[PDB]
């Protein structure tokens, strides 16, 4: 069972003998964001300019779908402002695609979590 | 039990029948008569297990009857009616709790005063105040106040508690309200000690319920309702009402005085030395309810028992290890709440 | 099967303590009327969570010769609530019927709900409590049936089980050895 | 009639599980009118011809009322076989 | 018609032809509580050290409840300290019944009044 919203759930749903072994999926950190990028620019044709760790440091409460469609538009503004017949996709197409895609998360859902976390409910 | 007794032969006491007629609850007469064949049956079962194996021309000549064969048969023959509302005299004195005496006049304001004294509420022009609202730290310290109202001067006592009627359903928490108030007005003086009422779909058509009847006991000055509880905060305002319940009385943990009269009462049952002191011992209990100074001095006595069977005096030594032992439940954040309440 | 004393190193302390309140009522009645203490009901065991607590009763019921049964916490939550209510009074009952005995419930604290989640698991938790009070107040002159009870929280125990004549003493377990 | 009648009754269980919720329905005016039929009639009347049958399903869902003594006191426990008794099965 | 909570009432019985003059009764102030204090010291033998105005400006964030139970457990307490023929009530009596009874109002309500002051309604 997968949920999103672990305040509203039973407490007699989460005992000893009906479900045990939660596990916490974490949002993403900057060694975790490095290796998202590197999956979805795999297919992507890359130029020797872009370095993708100072992508990752700029980004900050991204989820993981959000780093794809960064990774989308940013391909899209390329083929846009260098015509149909191109294959570069350079840096400064990625930092005028952070204009565009804003972050999802926030410390208000964020500190929901690690406070269930700590007991009170889980 | 005693007219159920006129025809079989027993061998039981005085005291050995009020010990069986304390302990029965919720017996009605049919089923204390089931009960009376069944200790007859099993008293023959008892007689002749046992090592006279003759046959019965005397056997059951003589099959006297226990105690213990009558708690044999609560086991098989059990209650048949505890859910039905009794009323009871309750046997606490104000001498056990330790003496209250400031809490005891501000109960008595409020449940005597208005019938005894009415002259003197209309010389000072205040009208005479109905049900006593009762806050303080958690404990069994507030129902043994009220219980010990109950004895002193009639009040004859009846109960509810808070969440059990929140939880239970829709309709039996509805006529279970109107059964208490109808059995409280047709026993002359009552008192309806209400539990944690901080508790209170479910929410709404109890609190009405209960409205329209502490509405009806307004002219009628025999019957007092009281109640408890451990947050002054989550009473909703429309209980709290001139009317209703105007009085709030303040429970605290025990004082200095009042812990060395629950330690003297205590020290007359047991045989204690000469050489502790009792002032180190008011300064070592702080913050010690009146429960607990009960349980170090069984702790203690205990101790010196293990140490050697045949024991006469109990020493310092005991005292400071039933002390380790024994701890104070209550956590020292609560214990600032009610002094910044205060 | 059965543990025995000496396989448990330590622990001989609070095999004294146990001792009162199962073998000293009947054979040395005379120290508790000199001194004037009724003599203690059944035990509340607490300390750090492990199998520890299990092996000191069951060294109880092996060494001075009792019954032994068991009523556990968790299980008697997730069932029904007229199966759950007459489990304790059959489990009372066949302890009574055998006459010397040790009941051990195991984990008191599962007996508290939190207030939230209360479909239905507050009316379980009040309805269990009021059958184990009824009980408790049967087997007080019996002085054949002793409840041996195990916790890890000890204040999330109600406060209506620790009236003097229900549950006495208070034993503190420590680290194992 | 002529009383040759060996009364066994199945699905305990099945005829009131401790008296379900009785809200507007009557299987707790059934028993105290059957109780008249045996411990008055099942009983003082019968002589031995009179004698109830009945197994259960569920041994935590009897009526705790139905176990007094002198109507369904006795009990024949039948369980879990051993291995020297699933032999001979 | 009379409501304690604005705040959930349909905008629609509002509507100038259902219901049109809307008052506002307001909390008392410092003058306001002088004069609900001498109605209920109106009928008390209070004695001559008892200044009114004094106690008004300690008495704050009261309604006029509280005010009337501030009176109600000041002559309480002095029939169980005085005895039952007691005859005066002084200023002491006064000062220590101000422990007992806690004020009900609040800045948040206070403050909600404010909002829907304007807010739609003006």
């Amino acid at each position: 069972a997968a949920t999103n919203r672990p305040d509203v759930l039973d407490t007699a749903l989460l005992r000893p003998g009906r479900l045990d072994k939660i596990i916490y999926i974490p949002p993403p950190d900057h060694k975790g964001r490095l290796s998202i990028l590197k999956v979805c620019t795999k297919t992507m044709p890359i130029g020797p300019d872009v370095s993708l760790e100072n992508l990752a440091a700029e980004t900050c409460f991204f989820s993981g779908a959000d780093l794809r469609n960064l990774c989308t538009e940013a391909a899209l503004l390329a083929l846009q402002e260098n015509g149909l017949d191109a294959t570069t996709v350079k840096q400064e197409h990625f930092l005028k695609s952070l204009k565009t895609v804003k972050p999802s998360l926030s410390c208000k859902d964020l500190a929901l979590y690690e406070n269930l976390f700590k007991k009170e409910g889980f | 039990l005693q007219k159920l007794l006129r025809r079989v032969p027993h061998l039981l006491t005085e005291a050995e029948l009020l010990q069986l007629a304390n302990s029965a609850h919720g017996y009605v007469g049919a089923d204390l008569k089931v009960l009376c064949n069944e200790a007859g049956l099993c008293a023959l079962r008892r007689i002749l297990k046992k090592q006279p194996n003759l046959p019965d021309v005397k056997v059951a000549g003589l099959v006297k009857i226990t105690l213990k064969d009558f708690l044999q048969a609560m086991n098989d023959i059990r209650p048949s009616a505890m859910r039905e509302i009794a009323i009871d005299v309750p046997n606490v004195s104000w001498s056990d709790i330790g003496g209250l005496e400031s809490i005891k006049l501000k109960l008595e304001q409020a449940v005597e005063w208005p019938l005894k004294h009415p002259e003197s509420f209309i010389r000072m022009g205040i009208q005479p105040p109905k049900g006593v609202l009762l806050y303080g730290p958690p404990g069994c310290s507030k129902t043994m106040i009220a219980k010990a109202l109950a004895n002193e001067s009639g009040l004859n006592f009846l109960a509810i508690k808070g969440p059990e009627l929140m939880n239970k359903y829709v309709g039996e928490s509805e006529r279970a309200v109107r059964e208490t108030f109808r059995k409280a007005r047709a026993v002359a003086p009552s008192i309806i000690f209400f539990d944690q009422l901080d508790a209170l779909n479910v929410a709404d058509r109890v609190l009405a319920q209960l409205l329209t009847e502490m509405d009806g006991i307004e002219q009628l000055k025999d019957v007092t309702i009281l109640a408890a509880t451990n947050r002054p905060d989550r009473i909703d305002k429309a209980l709290m009402r001139p009317g209703r319940i105007d009085r709030i009385i303040y429970v605290p943990l025990p004082d200095a005085a009042t812990r060395r009269e629950i330690f003297k009462l205590q020290f007359h049952s047991m045989p204690v030395s000469n050489e502790v002191d009792l002032d180190e011992l008011i300064l070592q209990t702080d913050a010690y309810s009146g429960a607990e100074i009960v349980a170090v001095c069984r702790e203690a006595a205990l101790l010196a028992l293990e140490e050697d069977i045949q024991a006469n005096l109990i020493m310092k030594r005991h005292f400071t290890q039933a002390l380790s032992t024994v701890t104070p439940r209550i956590p020292e954040s609560l214990r600032r709440f009610y002094e910044d309440y205060q | 099967p059965n543990v025995s004393w000496s396989d448990i190193g330590g622990l001989e302390s609070i095999k004294l303590k146990l001792e009162q309140a199962v073998e000293w009522p009947l054979k040395h009645p005379e120290s508790f009327i000199r001194m004037g203490i009724q003599p203690p009901k059944g035990v509340l065991l607490y300390g750090p969570p492990g199998c520890s607590k299990t092996m000191i009763a069951k060294a109880l019921a092996n060494e001075s010769g009792l019954n032994f049964l068991a009523i556990k916490g968790p299980e008697l939550m997730n069932k029904y609530v007229g199966e759950s209510e007459r489990a304790v009074r059959e489990t009372f009952r066949k302890a009574r019927a055998v006459a010397p005995s040790i009941i051990f419930f195991d984990q008191l604290d599962a007996l508290a709900v939190e207030r939230g989640s209360s479909l239905g698991a507050g009316n379980v938790a009040d309805r269990v409590l009021a059958q184990l009070l009824t009980e408790m107040d049967g087997i007080e002159q019996l002085k054949d049936v002793t409840i041996l009870a195990a916790t890890n929280r000890p204040d999330r125990i109600d406060k209506a089980l620790m009236r003097p004549g229900r549950i006495d003493r208070i034993i503190y377990v420590p680290l194992p050895d | 009639l002529r009383h040759p009648s060996i009364i066994f009754i199945d699905q305990l269980d099945a005829l009131c599980p401790k008296r379900e919720g009785a809200q507007n329905e009557v299987e707790k005016r059934v028993v105290a009118s059957l109780l008249t039929l045996m411990d008055g009639i099942g009983s003082e009347v019968s002589e031995g011809q009179v004698l109830v049958l009945g197994a259960t399903n569920r041994p935590h869902a009897l009526d705790a009322a139905l176990r007094r003594p002198g109507r369904f006191d006795k009990e024949i426990e039948i369980g879990v076989p051993n291995a020297q008794d699933r032999l001979d099965i």
